[PDB]
């Protein structure tokens, strides 16, 4: 199918600098996303096998940022990510051959890592979906491609009981990621230091502390709408005194009803 | 009609089962709370001739769709009235034997409505002098006291082992291919067994032969039969609730 | 009532029992009789009464009798029926539900319906040619009069247009008497709320509703049917 | 395929962004939105953002007048891509997103262009396949494998017809609202449609901006055309008041019929 | 049960020996909440209900729906059973399943004696059911002229609005009863009340009968 | 044809054996005999006239690990192992359960001698008096008819396991049906320390384990729960620095996952 090769992704994106305030969680996932690849022998000799992975779910908030963080975090080669909203199409059956050929290509890519996003779009009649998701469980719990590289699922609601009862077999370490802290938003501004031209007079800590409930996606929209109003301003560089109305307008005028 | 292929295609052989039922000398009630074998007898004569293989499973009146099972009651019973010879078996009737004491739901009301058709065709405007039905069951408590009228079930045939000659006969026909030592004593096995199940007494005797086969001895003495049929039979009495 | 039974009586069965009187009793073509009314059941007890008052052949062909993949089977079927009618005995053709085969059409996606309505035009001209000594009757009943073709409603073809009233009080009394006459007669059974309630909630096949009420009164705990299975049979179906 | 020819226009109309007034900010928002990429690039490529998605608008009058009067700003000196009506998907069997792939390959070979989707009534007008080919339209429209190639400007009539799932992937840059054309916007539309033509002195404006009620510019352009021809029957270019009310009766009857 | 056959078929000595041998059988009911009184009143037996009512069976024993035995005696046409049930003190205004009264079902059988005995005991002449319909709508719906007349011996109303807004004159004219319409109009019927369909009694009557209706109103 | 049911769980043989548990020989030895003697001693079956039962009821509380234990015995059966799930019979289309049952007996009857272990039978064994569990009474009573009316059913056994005995079907008593009713209660702290010791005989366990602290903390637990504590200990023991298993990891895992 054209969606299979269409779903191939190799593009640089968010680096590790966007840790969302989670001090312990970023180590719980960092010791499984960074250390097993860097030290393959330390985890085989020191233990019996490297850890499996983590499980980011719950409230979306600033979701998909840590996925790109995992994509660019690899110091060797970015891995492939797969969304789950591509399996609900006409003429079902592409799921089996799709997962078998991307796991076969995972065997061809010398034990590369494969991410599966949006499990809620294929989990939770539905028997034609039960074939693809139960066969998907047969391809995850089945160690034929690999049972050691990576396990991680992203869902909006815990209403998927089949992956919740089949996940204790191989998946483990369920964690949460809701919102960053005060000291994080200035680091999302630190990764936005390479965005649209920001004058050195603008302080990242000031703009970061002058907006509560400002998760990385909402302030990504602050840089998007504020970038658009900075383009409409016909100015060589951006100054916080020029788009602060865009900031508090886009967070407060939208924070009224939502 | 799909079930007619199953009811007119399968044939079970065996002519000795008619004489292997033990010392046992328009409707028949087969309640066997302290006794199994209701399938070895109906399947014994049914395996002998039966004149057909018109078996009626209690799971064929499910009617997942709208409860119009009257087309199947009048269709299959109309085939019974069409063909001059016919023998009908009703095994495991306790599932469809709801007593409808309280307000039954839509699932129970359709089954009890098929029971109302059974009333309309047993004590209604239809005779059943030539056809014979065999209502097999397990417990004489949920047997539809409205259907327990003596107009259908003349006598009561409880598959049990009251007489010592019946237990000794069934024990001797089940003890055919087994080999034992020269010391034979059936009076202890038949005497100590009081109100048990027949095929499950075969399972207890063969369970005693498998208890005695642990020591890989070809000969099997009757000591393991007395103590293993005794203890295992006591475990059946514990699991007889 | 008696208006429909009298009009169908003298307009239908009196010309049927007389041969070659058409051009001697004041020649007219009242051969087409049309009935109407969706809420009334009809078309069954009237056809039975016709089949009992007269002893002849009857061609019961519901309008969807020629809806098949073979477009040319129509004229063969209705032409064999025409010849066996004019030859054997003056039968009666019961054409029902002409709404689905009497609707105008301009496009060629449904060319089967336009072809069979051109067959309807063919026999519509054959009945014009058969105005002299035809040995058959053609009754008709429809439930829709909005999308009917103007050729059928043209005078000379359908000169009898009967209607059905919403309150079938006499048909309710006769349909309850015709079922209680054989069933056990209970003095508790009333017919006033069951002749006034169907005036509001009107429906069809009331005799089948009484038969379902008997199927609910066959429990053998209640010897004779009563209001429980009457109102219960109403609220179920 | 004759349906491909009627998709887009290849002409350069003289209608610019300076021929209409009142919505100068509303037209400079889309002008500044889609005229910054590929043209005047010092404020676009030096910043390092490149949101190749474009804004999505909607015209309450619609019927090509307002949406083509806003999209016509990009048509001055540039290539244009037009898509009007969702009938092209529903007038044939469910071939699928292959037509979207054809527009994507002609847009790939015609990168310096503007994508304009008009009359978005896919779900508003099998029905189960329309939702999956529309979600596939959102999938291929997002640009998952392609870089900045073309700016897509969508244009619908009712904002409630579109599902909430078609908003976040599609509309990512900016959206705005269009005011109600009751008296002053219809006065400006009447002035623009009666700027080149010649009208008499007795032609009043209050009755013309009063008798109308929720009307687009296609009917006033139609009565300007048939009024210029009807007045042209007497070999005169001046449009009298009684002839423009006689042509106004077509407006009064057309919306009421 | 067996007492259903005993009271149904009229077994005198079998029911007497059955009750004298087991007094519980009188209070026992079947699966439809119907005691022996309902079967012996539905069958019309006098001696059996005289024995059961002699022992003192409750007269207000309602079934699952609410059908009191007084409806069975009223619709049954048996004057003696009405004498017994009214003698024991039956509720003349008992509420059945559809909220009707024994006056509607006694009027259904055109029994004058039952209506005189029930209405004499204190029955409501204008007793309305769930559909706000009295006995005059049904008696006029069948053609019971003398039943409506003996209903007018107790000064009953003739303008009861039905659930659709139809007066008894509307149902009398709909039944094509000329003498009943002339009697109701001559006794105080209203020709100005309209139903939910906005139709006067003059328009409902066919064949120009509204002209003689209003002619009898003004005359 | 119809590989979705034919190829349900194609497994040749598992890895674990019966020697992985401790303290259950008094109740598992009857099953080990009941699977070894009917595979090699077919010759002696004619001298004694013995027919092995085809229905064994392996019932008990959930989490006991009866699935992996019956599979551990299936490694000793040496035949082909074929799993099957309870909720697989409930399908959208009509008559599917007949195809699943007749297909299972098509591979067992037609194919080579194999081993078919099912689980979660109690989740569908409801004796209701429309209803889906009555459709499972059609398919279920159909299976009981294929285990009651078939005298040539002397072929491959039908092993079943229920996680609860609340809805006890009275019609499951027959020589060919689930007659073997061996009660498997919740293992005590001694048996849990035995199965946890033999299941943890591979990790570098400290020799100074008196089993008193873990025997006290393990209160009313199950087999697979202590297996999850062992696996969790094998998960964090790697990241604890010390390659040797410590003593706090037991209670740390118990309070971690529970």
């Amino acid at each position: 199918p054209t969606v299979t090769m269409m779903q191939v992704e190799e593009k640089p994106d968010v680096t590790y600098s966007d840790v969302g305030g989670c001090k312990e969680q970023i180590e719980k996932l960092r010791e499984v996303v960074e250390t097993p690849l860097l030290h393959p022998e330390r985890f085989v000799n020191l233990g019996i096998e490297p850890p499996k992975g983590v499980l980011l779910f719950g409230p979306p908030g600033t979701g998909k940022t840590l996925c790109a963080r995992a994509v660019a975090n690899r110091t060797d080669a970015c891995f492939i990510r797969v969304i789950g909203s591509e399996l609900v199409q006409k003429y079902v059956g592409e799921g089996a051959r799709m997962v078998r050929e991307l796991f076969e290509m995972a065997r061809t890519k010398k034990a590369c890592l494969i991410f599966f996003d949006e499990i809620d779009a294929i989990g939770g009649g539905d028997n034609e979906v039960q074939r693809t998701m139960l066969e998907l469980i047969n391809q995850l719990d089945g160690f034929d491609p690999r049972g050691n590289i990576k396990v991680l699922m992203a869902t909006n609601r815990p209403d998927t009981l089949d992956p919740a009862l089949m996940r204790p077999g191989r998946l483990d370490r369920k964690i949460e990621f809701s919102l960053p802290d005060l000291e994080g938003r200035t680091h999302i501004f630190k990764i936005h230091a390479r965005s649209m031209s920001v004058e050195r007079d603008i302080r990242f800590e000031l703009l970061a502390r002058l907006c509560p409930n400002s998760t990385g996606a909402e302030i990504r929209s602050v840089c998007t709408e504020a970038g658009m109003f900075a383009i409409r301003a016909r100015r060589k560089i951006a100054t916080e005194k020029d788009f602060l109305e865009a900031v508090n307008k886009v967070i407060k005028s939208y924070a009224k009803f939502s | 009609v799909d079930p007619l292929v199953y009811n007119m295609s399968h044939e079970d052989p065996g002519n000795v089962s008619y004489s292997e039922i033990g010392g046992l000398s328009k409707g028949c009630l087969l309640y066997g709370p302290p006794g199994t074998g209701k399938t070895l007898l109906a399947r014994a004569v049914a395996s002998q001739l039966d004149c057909n293989f018109l078996k009626v499973v209690s799971s064929s009146i499910v009617d997942k769709y709208i409860g119009e099972s009257a087309r199947l009651i009048r269709e299959m019973f109309n085939y019974a009235r069409d063909h001059q010879p016919c023998i009908i078996f009703m095994d495991e009737i306790d599932a469809i034997g709801g007593r409808r004491f309280s307000e039954g739901t839509s699932a129970d009301r359709e089954i009890q409505r098929t029971l109302m058709e059974l009333l309309n065709q047993m004590d209604g405007f239809d005779t059943l002098h030539r056809v014979k039905m065999i209502m097999a069951t397990n417990r004489p408590d949920t047997l539809d006291p409205a259907l327990l009228r003596p107009g259908r079930l003349d006598r009561k045939i409880h598959i049990d082992l009251p007489n010592e000659q019946a237990r000794l006969d069934i024990l001797k026909i089940h003890a055919g291919p087994i080999t034992k030592h020269g010391e034979i004593d059936y009076e202890a096995i038949v005497k100590l067994s009081d109100g048990f199940n027949g095929a499950d007494l075969r399972n207890v005797c063969t369970e005693a032969g498998m208890f005695a086969i642990r020591a890989d001895h070809d000969f099997v003495v009757q000591e393991d039969f007395m103590k293993a049929v005794r203890k295992v039979a006591d475990s059946k009495k514990l699991e007889s609730k | 009532m008696d208006i429909q039974k009298q009009e169908v009586r003298e307009a239908v069965e009196l010309p049927l029992t007389h041969f070659e009187l058409y051009k001697q009793i004041g020649i007219d073509p009242p051969r087409g009789v049309l009935m109407y009314g969706p809420p009334g059941c009809g078309k069954t007890m009237l056809a039975k009464a016709v089949a009992h008052h007269t002893t002849a052949a009857f061609i019961r062909v519901v309008g969807s009798e020629f809806v098949q993949k073979y477009l040319g089977e129509g004229p063969r079927m209705v032409r064999d029926v025409f010849r066996l009618a004019k030859e054997n005995a003056p039968a009666i053709i019961f054409i029902d539900e002409i709404d689905a085969i009497a609707t105008k059409r301009f496009d060629a996606q449904t060319g089967a319906d336009r072809e069979v309505q051109r067959i309807l035009l063919e026999l519509l001209n054959q009945m014009d040619g058969f105005d002299q000594n035809v040995n058959v009757k053609v009754i008709m009943a429809t439930n829709r009069a909005d999308t009917l073709d103007p050729a059928l409603l043209r005078p000379g073809r359908l000169d009898r247009k009967i209607e059905f009233p919403l309150p079938d009080r006499r048909q309710k009394r006769l349909i309850f008497s015709t079922i209680t006459s054989k069933m056990n007669l209970s003095e508790e059974v009333d017919l006033e709320d069951y002749v006034a309630r169907p005036d509001k909630i009107s429906g069809a096949d009331i005799n089948s509703i009484c038969q379902e009420s008997g199927m609910l009164a066959v429990r053998e705990n209640r010897y004779i049917v009563l209001a429980k299975d009457f109102e219960k049979a109403y609220k179920t179906v | 395929d004759p349906l491909v020819t009627v998709m887009k226009v290849e002409k350069a109309p003289q209608e610019t962004y300076a021929d209409i007034g009142g919505l100068d900010n509303q037209i400079q928002e889309i002008k500044e939105s889609v005229e910054l990429p590929l043209t005047h690039p010092e404020y676009y490529e030096e910043m390092g953002i490149k949101p190749p998605k474009g804004v999505i608008l909607y015209g309450p009058p619609g019927t090509g007048k307002t949406l083509l009067a806003k999209a016509v700003a990009n048509q001055t000196s540039a290539t244009f891509l037009r898509v009007v009506g969702s009938e092209l998907i529903q007038k044939y069997l469910g071939d699928g997103p292959k037509l979207v792939r054809e527009l994507f390959r002609v847009a790939e070979e015609h990168a310096p262009s503007i994508v304009f989707i008009d009359e978005i009534d896919a779900i508003g007008t099998g029905e189960r396949e329309i939702q999956r080919t529309m979600l596939e339209l959102l999938n291929q429209l997002d640009g998952f494998d392609s870089r900045g190639d073309v700016k897509v400007i969508m244009a619908t009539n009712r904002i409630e017809t579109l599902d909430p799932a078609l908003i976040r992937p599609g509309r990512i840059d900016r959206k705005i609202e269009f005011p109600l054309p009751d008296e002053k916007t219809k006065k400006r539309i009447f002035q623009i449609h009666t700027s080149r033509m010649t009208l008499a002195d007795d032609v009043t404006l209050d009755d013309l901006i009063m008798a109308k009620d929720d009307l687009s510019g296609a009917d006033i352009k139609a009565i300007c055309t048939e009024a210029g021809l009807m007045a042209l029957r007497e070999r005169r270019m001046k449009v009298t008041n009684e002839d423009f009310k006689k042509s106004k009766e077509n407006v009064l009857y057309k919306k009421q019929e | 049960l067996m007492v259903c056959n005993l009271a149904y078929s009229g077994k005198l000595e079998e029911l007497k020996e059955s009750i004298l041998a087991d007094k519980s059988l009188a209070t026992r009911t079947d699966q439809d909440s119907r005691t022996a009184l309902h079967w012996a009143c539905s069958a019309g037996h006098t001696e059996i209900v005289e024995f059961l009512l002699q022992l003192g069976v409750p007269v207000n024993d309602k079934d699952d729906a609410g059908w009191s035995p007084l409806h069975i005696a009223a619709s049954a046409g048996r004057d003696e059973i009405v004498k017994a049930l009214l003698g024991k003190g039956a509720q003349v205004n008992a509420v059945n399943q559809n909220g009707c009264t024994p006056l509607h079902y006694a009027a259904s059988k055109n029994r004058h004696e039952i209506a005189v005995m029930l209405l004499e005991g204190g029955a409501n002449p204008d007793a309305k059911d769930h559909y706000e319909a009295t006995a005059m709508h049904r008696a006029a719906a069948k053609g019971n002229l003398k039943m409506i007349h003996i209903l007018l011996y107790y000064k009953a109303s003739t303008n009861i609005q039905d659930t659709e807004g139809n007066t008894p004159l509307h149902l009398a004219c709909d039944e094509e009863r000329v003498e009943e319409a002339k009697l109701l109009v001559s006794q105080g019927a209203s020709i100005y009340i309209e139903n939910k369909e906005e139709k006067t009694p003059l328009q409902v009557a066919k064949g120009g009968l509204g002209l003689i209706l209003k002619r009898m109103v003004e005359g | 044809y119809d590989s979705r049911v034919k190829a349900m769980e194609v497994d040749e043989r598992p890895t674990e054996q019966y020697s992985d548990i401790g303290g259950l020989d008094k109740q598992i030895q009857e099953l080990v005999e009941a699977i070894v003697l009917p595979m090699n001693h077919k010759e002696k079956f004619e001298n004694l006239g013995i027919q092995p039962p085809k229905g064994v009821l392996m019932y008990g509380p959930p989490g006991t690990g009866k699935t992996l234990l019956a599979r551990a015995c299936a490694a000793q059966t040496k035949a082909t192992f074929l799993k099957l799930a309870g909720p697989q019979l409930v399908q959208m289309f009509i008559g599917d359960g007949a195809k699943l049952v007749r297909d299972a007996f098509a591979l067992a009857k037609e194919k080579a001698p194999s081993i078919i272990f099912i689980d979660e039978l109690d989740a569908i064994g409801t004796k209701r008096f429309k209803a889906g569990d009555r459709e499972v009474q059609r398919t279920m009573l159909e299976l009981l008819n294929q285990l009651d009316g078939f005298q040539p059913n002397t072929q491959v056994k039908v092993i079943a396991a229920t996680n609860r005995v609340d809805i006890l079907d009275p019609a499951l008593l027959r020589s060919g049906r689930l007659d073997r009713k061996i009660e498997f209660p919740m293992p005590n702290e001694e048996a849990r320390a035995r199965i946890m010791q033999i299941h943890s005989r591979k990790m570098n366990v400290s020799p100074d384990v008196n089993y008193e602290e873990l025997a006290r903390c393990t209160d009313d637990f199950n087999g697979a729960q202590c297996k999850a504590v062992c696996v969790e200990a094998g998960m964090i023991a790697l990241r604890r620095g010390a390659t040797e298993l410590t003593h706090e990891d037991y209670m740390e895992g118990i309070l971690e996952v529970q």
